[PDB]
């Protein structure tokens, strides 16, 4: 979970507790999140 | 006047004419048109788009206009190319040409008993894409677009990513294809067909390594399973005129036996370092067509059953098992290859990969099957159906009116 | 000229394959 | 039910960028 | 350069 893109940077997607993406999201979907 | 030993001989006359009567009646499919085995596609694509002419369609033709067309089956896979694999855009194109002429020759000729292999097998346990820096499936095995490809040098480095299909039918127990990549530019393509433990088949193989996109080993095979290493004589007939047929020219050996498929190669089994784009097609079409001739062999194989009566059936079951068993460790036994392309992902992990996916064998574990073979008489009762008695009033009425008015 | 007709053949079919998939899995397998 | 259409067809495509683009960030 | 329309595979022929 930490290997992945930017990861402790701004730039990262927001994270859940466990360090999954918020709304389960990954880096291949159609859409971008928002940071928070 | 005819002696115990005659009757016997006359016995042993039958017995291997009617091998040879069934061999020759396989070997005669293929033995007019070689070239249909490959340029079925173009031959499908030449035939071109069929009218769909059933009475929903003519129905909706009729009415609004819009035309339902269909297709042949190796346009329609054609058309899918790869299809929805997950690694289908970061593969090589012959890599991607031999996975979509394959998988479109399983799913057009083995139709209405392929079968997805049972997913607590392979799928369950997240086999079905391996990631070399997501091993213990973390990221939902979204790790092939979730994490950048590692740098040059950096922990990780190169990359190993592994996508697999595996599929069932009623003549073959386990038909797998392997995709393997690196960044160092190496692809690995492994596509084995195994028949299962009652038939008197072969091991249909095949192995694409390349490095930076250049072709250095290609092998096709027809493994046997036999206790002498030597195939039926429709094998042999179908192998030797294909190799005449799509090889051509090349040099005549293009063997070098490498120490490890002696035991598991058959006399026409092919292993080539490919050496020009022209031998590189020659080959590609060389084993499309043996694939294609391996699964429209199996469509008429019939199981070897044993038990009571007899106990020759029972001694070829078990060189059935044996000649299986003695594939799947001659293949276990590679570790002075492929198997350096693990170890990335572990070694506990390679042989948990390496025994049960790939080469496994057991006696006592048959994956099931669903042969339908009632989606045949679905479509031709919607090509052809029959609209009732009070249609046929009808259509009696019309015919008299056509008759009656012109 | 027909590789736009396959590129669009392609996109219709797997949206009709994958809408149907869809609600067979939730209408049926739950 | 609304969107496994779109989604089959973004799980079924091919990405164009490979095969377009030839040979810092390279 | 229209896309879409022509290339993008591998073939023997």
């Amino acid at each position: 979970r930490g290997k992945t893109w930017f990861a402790g940077t701004a730039y990262d997607a927001p994270r859940n507790a466990d360090g999954t993406f918020k709304h389960g999201w990954h880096w291949n979907m159609p859409f971008s999140v928002k940071t928070e | 006047p005819l002696s115990p030993e005659d009757i016997m001989r006359l016995v042993q006359q039958h017995e291997d004419v009617a091998a040879a009567a069934e061999s020759e009646q396989l070997v005669a499919q293929f033995r007019d048109d070689p070239q249909g085995l490959y340029e079925y596609v173009n031959r499908a694509y030449a035939e071109g788009p069929r009218r769909v002419t059933t009475p929903i369609s003519l129905l909706q033709e009729e009415i609004t206009g819009a035309v339902t067309e269909s297709y042949p089956a190796a346009v329609a896979n054609d058309i899918i190319g790869m299809g929805s694999w997950r690694l289908k855009d970061d593969v090589d194109p012959v890599i991607e040409f031999l996975v979509a002429r394959l998988e479109g020759c399983w799913r057009e000729i083995l139709d209405t008993d392929l079968c997805l292999y049972p997913r607590e097998k392979w799928k369950e346990q997240g086999w079905d894409l391996v990631d070399s820096m997501d091993p213990h499936q973390e990221l939902e095995g979204f790790s092939y677009a979730d994490i950048p490809d590692p740098a040059k040098g950096e922990a990780g480095y190169p990359r190993l990513q592994l996508e697999n299909r595996v599929y069932c039918s009623k003549v073959f127990r386990k038909l797998h294809v392997e995709v393997g990549l690196r960044q160092d530019g190496l692809q690995v393509l492994h596509v084995v067909v195994y028949p299962r433990y009652s038939y008197d088949m072969p091991i249909f193989g095949m192995d694409i390594v390349m490095v930076d996109g250049r072709v250095t080993l290609a092998v096709v095979d027809c493994c046997p399973v036999r206790a002498d290493l030597k195939l039926q004589p429709h094998y042999m007939e179908t192998m030797a005129l294909l190799q005449r047929t799509f090889l051509e020219g090349t040099d005549p050996a293009l063997r070098r036996i490498p120490e490890w498929g002696s035991k598991i190669f058959s006399p026409l089994a092919l292993c080539i370092t490919p050496s020009g784009p022209e031998e590189l097609a020659a080959f590609a079409k060389y084993a499309v067509a043996l694939h294609r001739a391996y699964l429209t062999m199996s469509l008429n194989a019939v199981p070897v059953v044993a038990g009571p009566g007899d106990r020759r059936e029972a001694a070829r079951l078990q060189e059935i098992q044996d000649g299986q068993k003695r594939f799947c460790d001659n293949q276990l036994v590679n570790k002075k290859t492929r198997r350096v392309l693990e170890v990335a992902m572990g070694v506990e992990w390679t042989e948990a990969y390496m025994s049960q996916l790939m080469f496994d064998f057991d006696p006592k574990y048959e994956p099931p099957y669903f042969d339908a073979s009632f989606e045949k008489l679905y479509t031709y009762f919607d090509e052809n159906p029959s609209f009732g008695e009070m249609a046929d009033e009808a259509m009696e009425l019309e015919r008299g009116a056509e008759a009656e008015r012109a | 000229k027909s590789f736009k007709k396959k590129y669009k053949d392609k996109a219709i079919i797997y949206y009709e394959v994958g809408k149907f998939v869809l609600n067979y899995f939730l209408n049926n397998q739950l | 039910l609304i969107f496994g259409g779109k989604i089959s067809q973004l799980l079924s495509s091919k990405n164009l960028v490979k095969s377009l683009k030839q040979a810092t960030h390279l | 350069p229209d896309p879409y329309t022509t290339g993008f595979g591998w073939d023997p022929d």
